[PDB]
């Protein structure tokens, strides 16, 4: 995923 | 013609004596980490213009929360910012600790310290007397801090206070309606929650301070020791000035009114009617009498004032007979 974050 | 001034009787001038780069917020430069530093664990909250998790600093195995922005106005981006780089090591202010972005998106987000948070709906119920005391004192705490650096929080309430109850540990949060005070300031009374709003937002005086988060102080420790939730339920903004009228009663809301030559809407014409201040014991019942004191209610007494410059500082209230028996 979100936003270029990873889970 | 036009309401009288007014100015905040505590810290008026800390931006006046300040130089630009402290609260001039749109030409502040935001030093940007690594977004890859963090992974996303949970969904926390999804506003309209924030989506916040919980998430992992995968340097150094920490939790840390993620808040996406997303404002209507990008001017807010820095303003949450700088507010939170202004307050940084304050007592229980939220730390920042780092600020990243998509390189894709470019969509922005702050990463604070992690705080193991209870639910308000669910710790309020379990805190004795003694630990509203200690919570109130912590809040009063960065309240002092806050003011002190030029700073009105604008949103305090349940939502914006973060208790991880197994440490005795308070965090004030959400500084994205914080604001510089600056004397003569007109501000957007469209600021707080319908419930935490004070008298000066409802009858549309912009010309407020720090004495604002006072009042909304005010409004969460009275639903807290009365167990009443919230404590002034109002069904719209001219509704919520009316449940405050029903308790402070009317006489005095026309002495605050006139004191600062404020045209009443004409909305209120017709609801407002014609109230007796209430007595706070009035408010006392079974359910919520552990956690009610002559002191507890003098000291909410000393909060709840239509007139903005009669309440309680936050130094004041922290000088008050309610916390003697709280540490410092
Ligand atoms: N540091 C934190 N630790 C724990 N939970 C947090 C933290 N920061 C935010 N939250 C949670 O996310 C919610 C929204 O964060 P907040 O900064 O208030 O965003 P908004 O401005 O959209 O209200 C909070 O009400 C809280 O439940
Ligand atoms: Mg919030
Ligand atoms: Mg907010
Ligand atoms: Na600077």
């Amino acid at each position: 995923a979100l936003y270029g974050f990873k889970w | 013609s036009g309401p009288v001034p007014s100015r905040a009787r505590v810290y008026t001038d800390v931006n006046t004596h300040r130089p630009r780069e402290y609260w001039d917020y749109e030409s502040h430069v935001v030093e940007w980490g690594n977004q890859d530093d963090y992974q996303l664990v949970r969904k926390l909250g999804r506003g309209k213009y924030s989506e916040v998790f919980e998430a992992i600093n995968i340097t150094n195995n920490e939790k840390v929360v993620v808040k996406i922005l997303k404002p209507v106005k990008k001017k807010k981006i820095k303003r949450e910012i700088k507010i939170l780089e202004n307050l940084r090591g304050g007592p229980n202010i939220i730390t920042l600790a780092d600020i990243v972005k998509d390189p894709v998106s470019r969509t922005p987000a702050l990463v604070f310290e992690h705080v193991n948070n209870t639910d308000f709906k669910q710790l309020y119920q379990t805190l004795t007397d003694y630990d509203i005391r200690f919570y109130m004192y912590e809040i009063l705490k960065a309240l002092d801090y806050c003011h002190s650096m030029g700073i009105m929080h604008r949103d305090v309430k349940p939502h914006n206070v973060m208790i991880d109850h197994e440490h005795r540990k308070l965090r004030l949060i959400d500084w994205g309606l914080a604001e510089f005070y600056h004397p003569g300031q007109e501000y957007n009374v469209r600021v707080a929650s319908r419930y935490f709003k004070g008298p000066e937002l409802l009858v549309d005086y912009q010309m407020y301070d720090y004495s604002l988060d006072m009042w909304s102080l005010g409004c969460m420790l009275a639903s807290m020791i009365f167990r009443k939730e919230p404590f002034f339920h109002g069904h719209d903004n001219y509704d919520q000035l009316v449940r405050i009228a029903k308790v402070l009663g009317t006489e005095d809301l026309y002495d605050y009114i006139d004191k600062y030559n404020i045209e009443l809407d004409p909305r209120f014409n017709d609801i407002l009617g014609r109230h007796s201040r209430k007595r706070w014991e009035r408010f006392v019942h079974s359910e919520n009498q552990h956690l009610v004191s002559p002191e507890a209610l003098d000291f909410l007494d000393k909060l709840l004032r239509y007139d903005h410059q009669s309440r309680l500082t936050a130094r004041e209230a922290m000088e008050h007979p309610y916390f003697y028996t709280v540490v410092k």
